[PDB]
């Protein structure tokens, strides 16, 4: 049994809200139609911008990539290198303020993934999309899918309404642990405050780059509030949020944990160790770590070769491509860990 | 006033020193109406709290336990500041950043929600620090707080005292209601450039938003580590907005935002821009190319990597010419110039951090 | 040269919502901004590509009977003329364009790229003057400008604000700072210089949550919650002394309701009787600013359980400062034939339908 | 016979050191080591004209209402008032550190129990709760439910999330189980701008404008279903005015008619739900004390059951506690306001 090559972040793109109708009860389906089916397509990867899709991705009748499992599977698995891919749908249910509709559309979205993606190719796995405006409802959604092992993780957005370590959000971590599932934070957000501590970014570019700051906040919250002692089997995947920012954050967090440990006395190990053991990160985008020697450098600065897991971020276009990380290292061993061994810790998938 | 330009000779630059007015020291400089207002209302800001900020300091006000004078708050005794800091470390350019009108750590005058009061407190602070500290001992020079959230008042204060040789920078806060590349702040940048003044942005609370982009923090580790986030966001806005295309001589320093994290931030900014630059087609340079001419960072509290060699690597990846020493006297995480750097740290880089780099920022 | 508006036998309608047909703004937008919109859309204070944070419920919140053969309600100028202007004898109908396309509420001024926002406001102003006002000058424009970038707003007020087809400057009920902040004073100065009053229309966005104490869940909360922003804005505009600095400035709150302003103002005075020492520079008692500076439009009309209370509260606000609007073509449109209770006094309704708006718009 | 209850008076914590006798060693020592930052709120700035009227007894620092002896002396002197409901507004809810918020809220309630309720049996009090953790807030309610001198739960007018959100349901559940009304009092956690259009630039602007947040809270509580889920819920609006209620009620009713299927559990009109479940204190009166204006506002509310007498001691308002009599010609209405309406809340007899 050899660990599989897992593409730890690819995307399904809902064509339109009408795709949810087969998986909605009459009350919600009729309502969606009567409301003229407003689309919660997010602005995290603006459909007309250069990040949205590779120019040569397979496309549907409207020119859009990744809206069908047939198209995604044709592209992702073509070259035979990838064994499994983890599908994250970013359709913006978490930005539905109406809490019953958030619950109903999140559920319908997961049904759409199950029936039109997971059922269509046994190499696909997926995150569970959850209604994070009600943490107890989010826990119920995790539980609803806990018997379908093709759902391999819980999806949370990088920007939340309250920090994920707050006790208000503990039901999510409890439910994920009870289901044996890692939790991923993926770039994106609920936008219930400014996306930064200094106000609203004026461009998509400024926003996208700067979401790394919110992930420092989330990790400090999760760790400081005690998630990793209260739910010690928790595993966290940072999807499509970079990773070169981690070491400077880790060093300062460690320095201040030494100064303030009595404020958080349950944290008895350095954040440095907790992050290396409980946090993994996807490799697309690589944010310059694909340049000569820089992947060896960042692994040295992380202090662990166990954290980086391969992804393509299909269909998104980044400055360097899925396998260009090979240019950043001289170690075949490190590449073997990134391509297959590190993700075994998350999903236990074998070739 | 008339005062020689600062001379940095065999001594060093200290980019962040926190004096505090003794009780009553600002009253000679305030109109009666503001003295009355303060007596009756205090200085209301972005909290629901009469006397403290939203994250009050954890241990002894976050001051080193040996910097308490006979009577006042640390930093309120000029003689003690001379012997404990300026004399002790041969500081020849020590830049004052007054963060509070009184003995109450971290409560910036510029953040008073009554912006007319805020302007009056900034002006009083500027008159006071020049009279009480700079002119008596011109090793010290002022970074003048102004009201960034009311540019008309800031421009007026920069015009009033900004040309005084006792002033070496304009002083803002890390947190603001809009990111610092916003056109709101451009009149302040214009007035600063007209006085050939750089701008320092010091770590702050407040600003009008939560202290992260995704909620208010709970524990002190989150709060203190979280301060870097605001600086990350400000760097992105200042660069990507083309602020430095509009003001090509403007120099900004992030004070007490740490240093090393800027390197991978900038690296991710370039990498993202390579794909998405079409959104902002007027920007004249690749984002990282703005750093050398426009963005500085002070050292305190020094980054402490697990392998010390990574410090110099990350400082050079940011920009080795643009890192400037600061002590943060008298705060508890004060850095000593003799011990702040790892034993193996390159001597040439350390020398320019202590001297040349800050001289170039402050126009010495 | 366009004649001045004339209200004789007909009425003022202070809030009408036209929408550009698809592509209708393109002749008025630089190619760079065309490209930007194609590639990014109009990003605002959401994480959503196409919709705002509270999308409309049934039918886009439009009148079911206001859909043209093709396009969105408000996009067909002939249907506007027959279903609104002719049907209700509107002789001064004030256009408030809330979206650059076939949508209900997505204001140009709220685009987070404020250069784009300024270009869309400019394009909207050229469009509404050429397509709607000049062809049928019963209509006149309230010009959207970028309140959050005063330099650009001032430039646009200078560019088109003197055109006789323009009767007001148009802002949004939600802003990043309360409207009495000095940030907005250059816009007030430019508006006064062009002899223009200002209308602030109900909006989402602004940069903050839609209440001062969290984001709402259900549509009752969202829609009733719109009143709150206008309460906050009135308090800031009055207590800041903005009207001491600009003693000729007139502002109208549009689609904030009316009756609630009366008890709010009453509380403002009562609190100020004790706490006035905090703001010693304010020249008048707070409620005394209303008569000369604050107007409100009527839609959606307040409906007390005892109808007699409407006239009481409108007069407690200021009976001379209440102005009729229909809100065509939104679902809660008010018909001037039926909006007022049976016992309402003719003189007060007449002022609301005619004289009051004529005074506000300088007609 | 229902008692004359003063439904909102204030205890003012002298300083955080007053909490030391009621804190575990970990928190008492940490307090002294922090140099005891005070969470005294700015809702009633101590030096401003609202903080205390000139007739109020004061302590050595010139502060009113910092001791039970001073408060009881002033409040009960004239014999009219039978009981008073004490709310301490010390800002534990603005403590971000969640364990400290819990510890200081619990200590504050102990201080109220020992230095106020134990000193005079005419005093009752609200339960201060750590609203940053609704689970812990529910536990605080449970803990004090045994002491029937605690007669309601204290919540601030401005919260972190709206009080009708499911995240907050444990508070409403615990209050209902304890048989306790929930009061919203002016004040807030300040975890966003106090208005939907940013930060008020003065205390005066802030104070007047907090009525807007109470419209938001009531709509959230009702629309989200609190009054169907917890049908014994009673809500008291303390020191938030009341003349704004009717225009809010009418618009809410109008839009409930339009959006009924969005909130189908709300089967009674918001008009009736508010008249039945919401009560409001009378200080400040915000002009309803002027001639005829109290009769008018009762007509506009559609109910004479909502207003409950308070003095808001020690605060100074433009009109005094009993000046409301000048706004009505009805002794029956005054009987409702001074005693009968608060019987629905507290069931206190003379
Ligand atoms: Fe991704
Ligand atoms: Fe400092
Ligand atoms: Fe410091
Ligand atoms: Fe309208
Ligand atoms: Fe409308
Ligand atoms: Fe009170
Ligand atoms: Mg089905
Ligand atoms: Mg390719
Ligand atoms: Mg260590
Ligand atoms: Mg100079
Ligand atoms: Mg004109
Ligand atoms: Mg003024
Ligand atoms: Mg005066
Ligand atoms: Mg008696």
């Amino acid at each position: 049994g050899v660990p599989a090559v897992v593409d730890c972040d690819v995307h399904a793109v809902l064509p339109s809200p009408h795709s949810l109708i087969p998986y909605l009860d009459e009350y919600w389906a009729d309502q969606l139609v009567a409301q003229l089916a407003p689309t919660y397509e997010p602005n995290y990867h603006p459909r007309g911008s250069a990040i949205a899709q590779h120019s040569d991705a397979s496309v549907d009748e409207n020119g859009r990539a990744a809206t069908t499992a047939e198209n995604l599977v044709k592209d992702v698995f073509a070259d035979g290198f990838t064994d499994f891919a983890v599908v994250n749908c970013l359709y913006g249910v978490q930005q539905i303020h109406q809490p019953r509709r958030e619950m109903a559309h999140a559920r319908a979205l997961n049904h759409w993934i199950a029936n039109e993606w997971l059922d269509k190719d046994d190499r696909l796995r997926a995150s569970i999309v959850v209604p994070q405006g009600s943490p107890r409802a989010a826990a119920e959604e995790i539980d609803f899918w806990s018997g379908d092992k093709r759902f391999v993780q819980v999806l949370l957005l990088g920007q939340s309404e309250l920090l994920y370590g707050r006790e208000i959000n503990w039901p999510i971590w409890e439910a994920a642990e009870a289901a044996g599932l890692p939790v991923t934070l993926h770039i994106g957000g609920v936008f219930r405050q400014a996306p930064t501590s200094v106000g609203w970014p004026a461009s998509h570019l400024e926003w996208y780059v700067g979401q790394q700051s919110n992930i420092e906040a989330q990790l400090n919250s999760i760790i400081s509030e005690g998630i990793l002692q209260k739910f010690p089997k928790t595993k966290i995947l940072l999807s499509e949020l970079g990773f070169n920012w981690l070491p400077p954050f880790m060093w300062k967090f460690d320095k201040l944990w030494k100064s303030y440990r009595p404020d958080i006395p349950w944290v008895q190990e350095s954040p440095l160790e907790l992050i290396r053991e409980h946090v993994r990160v996807t490799t697309s985008p690589s944010d310059g770590a694909e340049e000569a020697g820089r992947l060896d450098s960042i692994v040295d600065r992380l202090g662990s070769d166990r954290m980086l897991v391969y992804s393509s971020d299909y269909p998104h276009k980044h400055h360097s491509g899925p396998r260009d990380i090979e240019n950043g290292t001289h170690s075949p061993e490190l590449l073997d860990r990134i391509y297959r061994r590190n993700a075994f810790d998350l999903y236990n998938l074998v070739v | 006033g008339t005062l020689p330009a600062p001379s940095v000779t065999t001594g060093i630059v200290d980019a962040d020193i926190h004096p505090v007015p003794q009780d009553g020291a600002l009253e000679p400089y305030l109109d009666d109406r503001w003295k009355k207002h303060i007596r009756e209302y205090g200085v209301r800001t972005t909290t629901g709290l009469q006397f403290i900020s939203e994250y009050p300091q954890m241990y002894g006000g976050a001051m080193r336990a040996d910097a308490w004078p006979e009577s006042g708050y640390p930093g309120s005794d000029r003689e003690l500041l001379r012997t404990q800091l300026l004399d002790k470390h041969n500081i020849q350019l020590g830049v004052l950043q007054c963060l509070a009108p009184g003995g109450q750590t971290l409560n910036p005058a510029g953040q008073a929600l009554n912006q007319e009061l805020a302007a009056a407190l900034c002006r009083a602070t500027n008159d006071w620090q020049l009279e009480h500290l700079v002119y008596p001992d011109p090793r010290m020079r002022a970074a003048i707080p102004v009201t960034f959230e009311t540019p008309d008042y800031a421009v007026a204060e920069i015009e009033r005292v900004g040309a005084d040789p006792g002033v070496v920078a304009v002083l803002g806060t890390s947190k603001t209601l809009e990111p610092l590349g916003s056109r709101k702040y451009w009149p302040i940048y214009e007035a600063s450039v007209a006085q050939n003044l750089p701008i320092q942005f010091h770590l702050s609370q407040g600003g009008g938003h939560a202290n992260t982009g995704t909620g208010w923090t709970s524990y002190h580790t989150e709060y203190h580590t979280g301060h870097v986030q605001s600086f990350q966001s400000q760097l992105l806005s200042l660069v990507l907005s083309g602020t430095f295309d509009r003001f090509p001589t403007l120099k900004v320093m992030f004070v007490e935002g740490n240093v090393a994290h800027f390197a991978p931030l900038i690296q991710r900014m370039d990498y993202t821009w390579e794909t998405l630059r079409g959104e902002l087609p007027d920007l004249q340079r690749k984002p990282s190319e703005y750093i050398r001419d426009h963005i500085w960072a002070s050292t305190q509290p020094i980054d402490e990597p697990e392998k010390p060699e990574h410090l110099a690597e990350l400082l050079e990846e940011f920009c080795g010419d643009n890192v400037v020493f600061a002590t943060d006297y008298p705060h508890f995480d004060f850095d000593d110039p003799e011990t702040a750097f790892p034993r193996s740290f390159p001597v040439d880089l350390r020398d320019k951090i202590l001297r040349g780099n800050g001289m170039r920022f402050f126009g010495v």
